Formats: structure tokens, C-alpha cells, sequence
């Protein structure tokens, strides 16, 4: 790997510089190199890994949606034939997106998840696994679509089971997992009722636990709770 | 699109 | 070249899709492939080429400035020693930026400029040549800095001479050239008086020629004139 | 920074 000769601490330092410079592809490559050193990641390091790939794949998803919409319009009645170029370029972007998702899943499987024993690490990585299978599901149209969807579901479910046992209802990781699993239900699994129920119950249980928190923890939890409320407002 | 983190 | 097997028209089509998707690296690679077909570029095609590389190098320049500022702060008294990483990563971004500039200059030299005979094409390409030497000058700190600056100046000057002979004072290409050459004087050549004089005279001569224009041409010219005014306001 | 096009 191209980062094999760079110190772990230097890779982390440069990931933070890349973040400041909004160079998310570089940030992701540095964090991949850091993971491949083989040591477990601290809380801050897990967050850097997640931020980097979330931003890279987020940009790819936005581009894919623009191209997919143009392609859909091209296949409407009365639309002039323009050749294979729109499909080809949508496929190019799609293949790159799938590559990034496969890279992240590969890091999780080799060997982040198997070494993660604390709830905060294990839930966080399993949430990521669910997220990157969800992004694969967004673009899937073939024979493996059901298995891809099920892989997302299974990862989210394991994360949920641990989070409910081991974390308070206001824990930001538990909240963010629930937010994203609810979106999975709505957008991927054709289960809007499940999405709504999950968001509502998560919000309400968090509300009831806010009284236990410091000012700073309260701010952290309420920020994510607002996103649950925003989605509920969108969906009702 | 809905919010995710 | 990786685009050697793709039709010229397909490369142009995909450049336009990439623009819609805000995929400027892809847009630039498609336009490079189109240039390398060896045919001259139409007005619209020249604009696509320029937009693509302007956006790619613009992002690199923004990142370079963030990193250079951090590096400058690191070399202040009382700043803790943090090792070679900031310099290394600034150098990485710098080298990539220089590579993109060299790529654009290479397309201009092989063989866009030598085949450009009409004022609108030749002035546009010479302006681009000035711009990419200016971006090289922004990061230059060594023995060739003076020659890099002079290469920018020479390209802008040839463009100016043609534009004044062959184009009306409201022509958007003449205006954009003058805007950028004025910035060259202010930021690169340590000549703020020349920058101010050029912006003022360009603005005033354009003002006097607006009466000749259609509504649509008036809108085009006045949009760029406002940028001249904005810079004058910044500088006075 | 100043405006360029
Ligand atoms: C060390 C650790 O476990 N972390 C770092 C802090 C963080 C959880 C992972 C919690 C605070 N935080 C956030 O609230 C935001 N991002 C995420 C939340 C939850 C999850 Cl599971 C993933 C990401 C970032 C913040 C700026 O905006 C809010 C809305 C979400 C960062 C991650
Ligand atoms: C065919 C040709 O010669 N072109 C396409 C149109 C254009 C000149 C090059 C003029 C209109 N235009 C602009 O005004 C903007 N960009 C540039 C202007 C001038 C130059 Cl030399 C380069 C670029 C884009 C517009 C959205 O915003 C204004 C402020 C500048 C595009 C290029
Ligand atoms: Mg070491
Ligand atoms: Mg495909
Ligand atoms: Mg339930
Ligand atoms: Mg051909
Ligand atoms: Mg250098
Ligand atoms: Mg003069």
C-alpha cells in the first residue's frame, strides 16, 4: 500500500490537515493507511475514518443521483435518442462509488470489527457496515440486491442489539445508529411505518434520559435528536 | 433526502 | 491517453454531464481527451475546457492556502515543533497543483495556440496561458520564479495587444483578460498602481461602449464590469 | 482574494 512507509502518527496528523483543507479523498487515503497498520483505533481516530469516507461517498452519491435523473429522463416517451454516453458515465460514477464502499467494508472486515470489543467501538463499526451496504443497495438493480439489503439490515440490527443493552438512550452513537437505520427502513426496505416508529421511540426515550446529562452532553444528544424530529416531520 | 450522520 | 478510444463528440457530451454533476476532475479529463483529438475547439468547447481546469486548480489553490497558513504559523516563535508533516503535505498538494498547471500549459502549447487565428480564440488561449503561469507563480519560491512571472506577463501582454486591436471594449473576453491581468499586477508583480489603472481604464472604456449593445450583450458585459468595480473597491 | 474569471 502506498501509505505503508509512513508512520501511523504522521498519517493521523495528515488526515487532520486534509480535513482542514477539505481534501476528503486524501483524508480517506491517510486513514486507510492508518487502519492498515493493524492497531485498533481510538474514538477520535474512528471519527476521522468515518468523516473521510462519508464525505467521499456523499459526493459520489450526489453525482450518481444527478446522472441517474438525466438517464431516467432520456428513457421517457418523446425523448430524443442521444446514444450510450449517459448510461456509460452513470456506470463510471457507480463503479467508483461501489469501489469506495468495498474499500470501507474491507477495512471493517479486515480487521476492525473482529477486534472491537467495547460497545462504543463495535456499535460504531457495525453502523458503518450498515451504512456502506445501504449505499451499495441504493445503486443495486441485479440478482444480489436482496442479499445486499439483507447485509445492511443484519449489520444495523447487531449494532442496535448491542446499543440497547450497553448504552444509555441519549448516547450519540446509539442515536446516530437509530437515525440511519430508520432511514434504511424508509428508503431501502420499503418499511415507512418501521422507520417512523423507530425514529419516534428513539426520540422519546432520549428525551426521558436528558435529565441525567451535563450541559455539554445535553448539547450533543439534542443535536442528533433534532435530526430524528426533522425526518419525522418529513415523513408525516 | 432525509438526514443521516 | 486513456481517452484515446472515445469519440470526440462523446467526450464533449460527457464533459457537459460532468459539469452538471459537479465532477470537475472528470470534466477536465474529458476535455483533455477532446483537445488531444487534434481538431480546433469551438467557442463552447473552449469554455468547457476553461471551466473544468479553473474549478480543479481553484480547489487546489484553496487547499494550498489553508496548508501554507498552517505552515507559516508553525514557523512562528513559541510554536511547538510538530515534525515534517505539514511541509510534506503542503508539498504534496503543491506538486499536484503544478502538475495540473503543466497539463493545461501543455495543451495550449501542443497545439491550441499555434492553430488559433481568430481574435476570440487566440486571446482566450493566451489569457489561459497567463492564468496558469500566474498559478505557478503563486507557489514559486525558487530560482525560476522570475522567469515564471515573466511567462505569465508575456502571455497576458500578447493577449492584451490583440484584444485592443481586434475587439470592442465591452467584449467579455477582453474584459475578463483585463480583470485577470490587473489581478496579476496587484498580487504577483507587486504593481498595485498598474492594477488599479488597468481596472479603471478598462471599466471606463467599456462604460462608454455599452450604448452599442443589445440587452443580452449589455447583461454579459456589465456582469464582468461589476467585478472590475469590486476589485477597485477592495484596492482603494 | 480579488475576483478573476
Ligand atoms: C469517539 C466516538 O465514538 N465518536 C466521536 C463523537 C461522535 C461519535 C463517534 C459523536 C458526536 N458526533 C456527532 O454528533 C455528529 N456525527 C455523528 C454522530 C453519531 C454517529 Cl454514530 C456518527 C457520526 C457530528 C456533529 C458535528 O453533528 C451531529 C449531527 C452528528 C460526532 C461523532
Ligand atoms: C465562446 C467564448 O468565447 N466564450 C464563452 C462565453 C464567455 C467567453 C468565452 C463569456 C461569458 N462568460 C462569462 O462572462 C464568465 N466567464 C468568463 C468570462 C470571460 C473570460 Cl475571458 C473567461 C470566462 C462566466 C459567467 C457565468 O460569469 C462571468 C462573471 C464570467 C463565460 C465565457
Ligand atoms: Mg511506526
Ligand atoms: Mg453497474
Ligand atoms: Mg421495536
Ligand atoms: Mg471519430
Ligand atoms: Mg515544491
Ligand atoms: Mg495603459
Amino acid at each position: 500500500g502506498a501509505m505503508g512507509s509512513m508512520e501511523r502518527a504522521s498519517l493521523i496528523q495528515k488526515a487532520k490537515l486534509a480535513e482542514q483543507a477539505e481534501r476528503y479523498e486524501d483524508m480517506a487515503a491517510f486513514m486507510k493507511g492508518a487502519v492498515e497498520k493493524g492497531e485498533e483505533l481510538s474514538c477520535e481516530e474512528r471519527n476521522l475514518l468515518s468523516v473521510a469516507y462519508k464525505n467521499v461517498v456523499g459526493g459520489q452519491r450526489a453525482a450518481w443521483r444527478v446522472l441517474s435523473s438525466i438517464e431516467q429522463k432520456s428513457n421517457e416517451e418523446g425523448s430524443e435518442e442521444k446514444g450510450p454516453e449517459v448510461r456509460e458515465y452513470r456506470e463510471k460514477v457507480e463503479t467508483e462509488l461501489q469501489g469506495v464502499c468495498d474499500t470501507v467494508l474491507g477495512l471493517l472486515d479486515s480487521h476492525l470489527i473482529k477486534e472491537a470489543g467495547d460497545a462504543e467501538s463495535r456499535v460504531f463499526y457495525l453502523k458503518m457496515k450498515g451504512d456502506y451496504y445501504r449505499y451499495l443497495a441504493e445503486v443495486a438493480t441485479g440478482d444480489d440486491k436482496k442479499r445486499i439489503i439483507d447485509s445492511a439490515r443484519s449489520a444495523y440490527q447487531e449494532a442496535m442489539d448491542i446499543s440497547k443493552k450497553e448504552m444509555p438512550p441519549t448516547n450519540p452513537i446509539r442515536l446516530g445508529l437509530a437515525l440511519n437505520f430508520s432511514v434504511f427502513h424508509y428508503e431501502i426496505a420499503n418499511s415507512p411505518e418501521e422507520a417512523i416508529s423507530l425514529a419516534k421511540t428513539t426520540f422519546d426515550e432520549a428525551m426521558a434520559d436528558l435529565h441525567t446529562l451535563s450541559e455539554d452532553s445535553y448539547k450533543d444528544s439534542t443535536l442528533i435528536m433534532q435530526l430524528l424530529r426533522d425526518n419525522l416531520t418529513l415523513w408525516t | 433526502f432525509p438526514a443521516t450522520v
